[PDB]
């Protein structure tokens, strides 16, 4: 890989009131095919068979810098992903030379690492106060379990099988990954954080259009019913008792789930 | 009138988009005349 | 029984693709889709005969693998999903 002279710079973003207190505060490394530092190797020449160990290290060390948020070789961002705003989708885009194989696996943890940012800008918007202490606290379990959970278990077992682990297959990382049970974890925490937005969209489409015993009773009481952008407090416990009712079948499943319920 | 500011920056930030847009075809051009002179190289 | 065999995959190759054809993942030799493998002529009839065994335990592992993600997207009793 030919190294190709660019203009790296980092610098720290003076505005910080948008973002919130766990949100960014730096601004991005330029992207792969932006201002190039490696010249991308031919996919075709290494997808022989004599070099295609080479091909699967090269693939699942990109596929470990997407699964710690970064761009790789031949996986790179996609259009509608851009790192000044937080708000964008996140996708990725995969280099066609690369065989099927590797561009399965690759898509598979492709859509793993996706859920992971999605999940990190989740809590770190989650963590401003417009959202209510409860979100924040969810935001601030979630996070804890990304950080003690998924990323331990990364550089635990794939960063070392990839590094001191000869004849270590892709498939293998992917097997490990499905017993350590993280990956199931991240897809149905995506799931409940994609239930929290289409309910967050209901509630800010629902613009236009939105008892005798008060009476009976001799107390000053009334209904102040003003709904929320965004679920906070009990709606959010009902959503997770919803959750908890869905979730049929696995008791693990259900027992750290409603362990974090207590938690926040 | 800050409103109105704000509307003609985002139509400017269009404009940039739809030449960022441009650039990325320029992009993959590049890409493509690349492979090219890789190809007719080696 | 080399001049009778000179166009035969080698073993470590043959080993190889077949990986990824038990592991779900195509391959140049055998393009391994939804139902055809498409086999090369190359291949002596014994072989052929075994890499078709292994390729059906393999094509058997697809169908399973979808029926289970189908069943995962869907929702059932908790009794089948305990069996899924």
């Amino acid at each position: 890989m030919e190294i190709k002279e660019v203009d790296d710079r980092a610098e720290l973003l003076r505005y910080t009131n948008n973002i919130p207190l766990l949100g960014k505060l730096v601004n991005h490394q330029p992207l792969w095919s932006t201002n190039p530092k490696l010249k991308s190797f031919s996919l075709e020449k290494i997808s022989a068979p004599d070099q295609r160990r080479v091909q699967e290290a090269l693939v699942v060390k990109d596929l470990l810098n997407v699964l710690i948020g970064l761009e790789g070789t031949y996986i790179r961002y996609f259009n509608d992903y851009e790192p000044s705003d937080p708000e964008t989708p996140i996708e990725f885009k995969i280099a066609k030379k690369m065989d099927p194989s590797f561009k399965t696996f690759s898509r598979r943890i492709v859509r793993y690492g996706k859920q992971y940012m999605i999940l990190t800008r989740a809590y770190e918007k989650w963590s401003d106060t417009s959202f209510g202490m409860v979100l924040q606290r969810f935001a601030y379990e979630i996070r804890r379990f990304l950080e003690d959970v998924y990323l331990k278990t990364l550089v635990e077992r794939l960063e070392r099988d990839f590094n001191k682990v000869p004849n270590f297959s892709i498939r293998e990382l992917e097997q490990i990954i499905n017993e350590t049970e993280v990956n199931k974890q991240m897809e149905l925490l995506y799931n409940i954080y994609e239930e929290i937005f289409r309910e967050i969209e209901e509630r800010r489409t629902n613009q236009s259009s939105q008892n005798e015993s008060s009476l009976h009773l001799r107390l000053m009481v009334a209904f102040d019913t003003t709904v929320y952008p965004v679920p906070k407090g009990g709606a959010i416990l009902k959503i997770f008792q919803q959750k908890i009712l869905e979730n049929l079948g696995d008791r693990s499943s259900v027992m750290f789930l409603k362990k974090l319920l207590n938690n926040i | 009138e800050i409103k109105s500011l704000k509307h003609e920056i985002k139509e400017l930030r269009k404009e940039k988009n739809d030449t960022l847009n441009n650039y990325d075809t320029l992009e993959e051009e590049t890409d493509d005349l690349k492979n090219r002179l890789q190809a007719l190289e080696k | 029984s080399n001049p009778y065999y000179v166009n035969t995959i080698p073993e470590e190759d043959i080993l190889k693709y077949v990986s990824y054809t038990l592991l779900a993942t195509t391959s140049a030799l055998f393009p391994f889709d939804h139902e055809q493998i498409q086999i090369p002529s190359k291949i002596p009839n014994f072989e052929s005969g075994l890499l078709h065994l292994i390729f059906e335990a393999g094509l058997l592992y697809q169908s399973l693998g979808y029926k289970v993600e189908k069943f995962r997207m869907l929702n059932i009793s908790p009794m089948k999903k305990a069996l899924i």
